[PDB]
């Protein structure tokens, strides 16, 4: 059952800065179908990354998604406001799916 | 019951400078006159005092030894004598009246500016670090940001880590260049104004203060630290 | 493109509850339709899933037994029924379209507050 | 000493719900028994009130007429019918036992979220205007800023003047196409996400405020408009 | 080329209301036509959306399941039936013939204010807490305070502390008086117009938000809160 | 104390209208019932009056004779049947409680807008002169200034003299076209929205008022008039 | 470099760091001293930006002359308080606290009320 | 490129103050120097120009007569003589070297304060008039009002009446003594911080400015004026 | 008490006096002057709280070196606009316009960008 482990689990940071997001997984993830999302307060969460590295129809460019087998990473280029939440990452390659525990930016 | 100050103004580090207060509206023969003083954008600061003829005169550490408070009483004037001016004397100077049991600091000059500067127009290069700290676990991957306020030229940007109680260690010069001992899991990028260092793999020695440096100029300056615990 | 949630609520332990999830804009009847909650204060938590006739429905081990996943394509609803409710089901459900390879959960409904206390 | 809540959930626009709060642990059929709301992030609000078997009972004038308050002492439970669901209801909702001047509000419910929605979002494309207020005066020139959260297709993009009292009047349409009647001195340009109108020489008639305007799909967004004072 | 609107006015909240548009000077029967609604001081906001016969009508997320709008091409005329009214609903309300790439909405109706209102005041008893944030330490003392817009009668003025999540939790009554088991740090304190809550020493336990609330008459009020954080 | 007012919105010239007001908190039965009017950018202008049914009911000389004031004190409802409405009926139409030397308009609804139109979201052509006066002597000049609001079709704009108690007569029509039997020291040029008319040389004959008039669409429209004194 | 012994002065501390409020409303400003002010010698001074500190308060409670009555301190040892209690548009400023009960004068790091 | 600036302070009205600016890193020989200043809270001032060896020197008429602008090629210093300082002068002192165009004024001195006071920080009564403006006509009342910021003493407040082109009336003194020739419809009242000025009908030789005056100290205070028309 | 004027000087209007804006939106500053300034002699500054002015633009559209390209000057004669494409945090200033085409140069009053 692949466990999926995010830090920092808090990054505080001001506009314009980058923030660089850390998702690591206990086993390989076949195909690299690991997911990111990001959650405010009171909504659901909305789909940013898919197969690692593509970019969700209507994310903003600063969103950038990399990695492979067991390291992944999310960054974002250039904070602004909007972009403080909290971000899971999900790997969806077996038959039980599972999500990181977040990193919230704030 | 009045206090007239004058001089300050902009003066080289080193220098000197003379202030004086002069009172009307009070026997100033008799009143405890103090000195204080007010770093931009910074609060107030006690700086020297003087009495009668028979009690000490006190300064600050910050001063002592360096500025001399005294008195004309026969022209009701204060003065203050600074000399080795350094960086640190930038601020407002304001002369008071010491009233004690009766009213504090019941009487102030309107201040007057001291700037003790060599430079010109005129603007180092600032560091900016981020984040401020970084809380992580063995093993995982610690990415810290130095951006400047202007072009790093020659991509002349340096980190260092610093352990508690002991000197900073070099881990990257010329931005990308890893120093001679260092393990492969530091590596620093960027250029131009956004730099970065990352260690992919933390181990439990590598949690301490790290620190990015521009030597491009003649005036080097630091960020101001990002502590990874 | 959307899921319209409804359902939900305070309810006493042990008592029962049904969601459901209205699609419009894509072929419902051929899509993988998921639920996720989210206790308060926690993270993500997959739960149940559901496909093409055919396929095998599946459950996470903390609702297995209780919950049960249904759709009816003709219209193009979702549902979750869910039995024998204790304070650990406390939580946000989502229903989410599932795209794997083509977008993982690209869809989200809003999300509906199941709240399990006497 | 408890009051059990029960209902609520999630309902679209329109719906019906109706909330349940049983209590136990006093004389229920003596106690005046208040309903109580929170919206997401703001603060308490009262909403209705009933009391003894000659039941003078109250609303909140945003409920009247859609709210129904009831008891059935019986059961020892408190009801409030909720009718013509609004978005402006999404809030927890607390029954509370009102005790006066021997306690206020001193039994709560524990609360049930009611969200009403007829849609997860709210995905559509939001046009953000800049500046929300441009102070000038006549013959300056006025320029003002519509962004795009996303691309607008063929550019159909359109521009409103609104004066006090008056229907909103179409300047410009298809970004940069000047509709019939408009004088030269408007002109919009721009494509993709950043869009512009232009206003060369201010008349006394022109200040008035200015909204954009994206057409490209079957979900119409407006800006929320710039002031032109 | 035109568009005549009728219909609007005052309604009370769960009320129905119909409105009209007549056009002429165009071929009625083949033109989208909108409905756009502007609240007091708000921006412009698309509300619904008719075409020809073949084609989708389109509501607004918030309208949907209480408007309906529909056309009768023989008497070229626009309808917008409004059920479920609430105060969100309160704005003027334009028809406008939407032409697309060839104008947006380049015809507009005069507009058609409709308010939805129970009453029109107003009067309640106001409360004002400040400040709204305070940010403190644990040991230091926290005063909070709480102006009515009129008397408090009888001085019947709660305080409440909430946590996230969890409901109201009583603290103070009839201005003073500390609620059962409420640790002796808070008191209240105040009459008239003029009311404080006082913790002593902050515990890590005390930090939370902090409301007000006037049960003096038939309307209670609240505060909207100050957050110790 | 309490008065819950309904109904409004907007209507054609010559259509039907009611207003309701409903009572509570107080003794509607015994209680003299008013209805007062607002127009746009005005003042309050009383409307009606009625008080117990051995007095008579009153009107303002703007509605007599088409309105009519009623109440039911069964419901604590007063009416107003507007009817044979005209544009010079928009306004704010207030219910009020008329308490004498007891409190004056104490209690007020909150007001409804009636808006009494046949027009479409534009406007007419306003044509604006300048200046309103001009003091001069005989043998100088006059330059008079009509301005519109938009492009005048055809140039069809004519000027009118006006003498006290005698009806106007045309001077200039087309623009520029001088009307028969009308002196050549009279003159008139401009196109689109920029139109003058110039006296030569003043007589005194030519002391009067000068309108400007706008005949280019189904709406006709004047200037508000220049005297020349 | 240091003149002084194991010694350590007296730290002031002020809270809020910030107060955001409107006229008409009370503002309520803590100072605290590290160590007993001997005599209840503190004073609050006001200072606006470009100005020179005024006194406000002395001898923890004494109200200065030629300053309005809405002004009040109190409090005695460790805690002490200064009261504006309606805020005119006037007494947005910086606040500061001081005490003079020794050889070492220091001051509170300040109150913006703003 | 460096201009290293010195000098400055605070000094008292009529006094006298040099400037100095220290160039480096290009041949300050061939630059035309400037000095520019900045009041607080204002913007920019173009202050002196001096050029080659044919020295054309430029001033502003402010400072034409007061100030010298010089310079020392041998030390690569530029100076300014400050002489006949007023409170007007108060502000910060930038030197620059103007590089037309090639750079207009690309290199600056970091400036210094120069403060012209003799001790001014206020305990004078401040005096507030209102309104600012009055229309009125003949035969209707005008009442004007005197705030005074300290109480009073005495009640030592004047009134005075001052036409266009003429010297100042006194009207009222010791706050309610008319004046040897004044009319009885003058009249003034009040005491301690709140004075009135009452005109009881207006006659046409009534319409001038108004200004209220405190004599209850040494520092003599008017009121701003009110102007009645 | 006056030397003569006055006067023949190009006096320079900056509009708007402020602009309130969010990082990423962008600022478009107006500089008019009351004649024709010759060869286009305009400059323009950045100037932070308690800093040197900094030189932006000069010759109306010539972006001085290390001034990034987000900065930008336009127009002639007598009609000038510093546009900043996308505004940065570092960006909220003042800014100043800036004459130096004869022998009286003068300034615009400034655009404070918040």
């Amino acid at each position: 059952d692949i466990v999926l482990t995010q830090s920092p689990a808090t990054l505080s940071l001001s506009p314009g800065e980058r923030a660089t997001l850390s998702c690591r997984a206990s086993q390989s993830v076949s195909s690299n179908y690991l997911a990111w999302y990001q959650q405010k307060p009171g909504q659901a969460p909305r789909l940013l990354i898919y197969d690692s590295s593509s970019r969700a129809t209507g994310v903003p460019a600063r969103f950038s998604g990399s990695g492979s087998g067991t390291d992944f990473t999310l960054t974002i280029s250039s904070l602004e406001p909007e972009d403080f939440a909290v971000y899971y990452c999900h790997q969806y390659s077996d038959i039980s799916p599972t999500f990181g525990q977040g990193t919230k930016v704030e | 019951v009045q206090l007239v100050e004058s001089g300050g103004g902009l003066v080289q580090p080193g220098g000197s400078l003379r202030l004086s207060c002069a009172a009307s509206g009070f026997t100033f023969r008799n009143s405890a006159m103090h000195w204080v003083r007010q770093a931009p954008g910074k609060g107030l600061e006690w700086v020297s005092s003087i009495w009668y003829s028979g009690s000490n005169t006190y300064y600050a550490d910050s001063v002592k030894g360096r500025f001399t408070i005294s008195r004309d009483n026969s022209k009701n004037t204060l003065y203050l004598q600074m000399n080795s001016l350094t960086a640190e004397d930038t601020a407002v100077y304001y002369c008071a009246r010491f009233a004690g049991g009766w009213g504090a600091y019941d009487v102030w000059g309107q201040g007057t500016l001291v700037t003790v500067s060599s430079g010109g127009g005129g603007s180092d290069i600032v560091l900016t670090q981020s984040p401020a700290t970084l809380s992580l676990s063995p093993g995982e991957r610690a990415t810290l940001s130095c951006r400047a306020s202007q072009s790093v030229s020659s991509n002349y940007l340096a980190w260092y880590q610093q352990k508690p109680g002991q000197a900073p260690r070099l881990l990257i010069y010329d931005s990308s260049s890893r120093a001679t001992g260092v393990p492969a899991r530091f590596s620093g990028s960027g250029s131009g104004t956004d730099f970065t260092l990352t260690i992919s793999s933390l181990e439990p020695e590598d949690f301490a203060v790290y620190y990015c440096h521009q030597y491009s100029d003649i005036s080097p300056t630091f960020g101001q630290g990002t502590k990874v615990e | 493109v959307q899921l319209v949630e409804s359902g939900g609520g305070l309810v006493q332990p042990g008592g029962s509850l049904r969601l459901s999830c209205a699609a419009s804009g894509f072929t419902f009847r051929n899509s993988a339709m998921h639920w996720v909650r989210q206790a308060p204060g926690k993270g993500l938590e997959w739960v149940s899933s559901i496909w093409y006739s055919g396929s095998n429905t599946y459950y996470a081990d903390s609702v297995k037994g209780r919950f049960t996943i249904s759709r009816d394509n003709s219209k193009n609803t979702l549902y979750l029924q869910m039995n024998s409710l204790t304070a650990e089901d406390t939580a946000v459900y989502y229903c989410a379209r599932f795209a794997g390879g083509w977008g993982a959960y690209d869809v989200w409904g809003q999300g509906t507050l199941v709240t399990v206390s006497s």
